């Protein structure tokens, strides 16, 4: 769930 | 990249006498004028964890080792304190378990949260610090 949130945050990241 | 121009720069900052070394001395040179007054036991210190041939003087490549480590871990250390703030929607400094359910979803109970934060609340304050965030983030 923290690997979750690792891939979410690369993908989301600098909006 | 064109960085190495940047870190060149940078390096000839430290340089002061352009010999392509930096000394012990040529460092203490450089911290007085942004205002530290380092020991010449600190100075070594720095010296020595940047010296990869233990020749006692930093040359430009040794400098960029330590130039491309450092930018990689403050880019981490950026992307970790924007993870961070993205969380603390408050911005309070700590990730309550309301903050973590929020940001979770985007579907877990109160419970299932509250569990997430005791694993990483080092401190027992029943939410989660930056530091306790690192903690989490990067084991
Ligand atoms: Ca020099
Ligand atoms: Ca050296
Ligand atoms: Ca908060
Ligand atoms: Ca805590």
């Amino acid at each position: 769930e923290v690997c979750a949130i690792k891939i979410q945050r690369a993908y989301r990241r600098h909006l | 990249e064109e960085q190495i121009a940047e870190f060149k720069e940078a390096f000839s900052l430290f340089d002061k006498d352009g010999d392509g070394t930096i000394t012990t001395k040529e460092l203490g040179t450089v911290m007085r004028s942004l205002g530290q007054n380092p020991t010449e036991a600190e100075l070594q210190d720095m010296i020595n964890e940047v010296d990869a041939d233990g020749n006692g003087t930093i040359d430009f490549p040794e400098f960029l080792t330590m130039m491309a480590r450092k930018m990689k871990d403050t880019d981490s250390e950026e992307e970790i304190r924007e993870a961070f703030r993205v969380f603390d929607k408050d911005g309070n400094g700590y990730i309550s378990a309301a903050e973590l359910r929020h940001v979770m979803t985007n579907k877990l109970t109160d419970e299932e949260v509250d569990e997430m934060i005791r694993e990483a609340d080092i401190d027992g304050d029943g939410q989660v610090n930056y530091e306790e965030f690192v903690q989490m983030m990067t084991a």
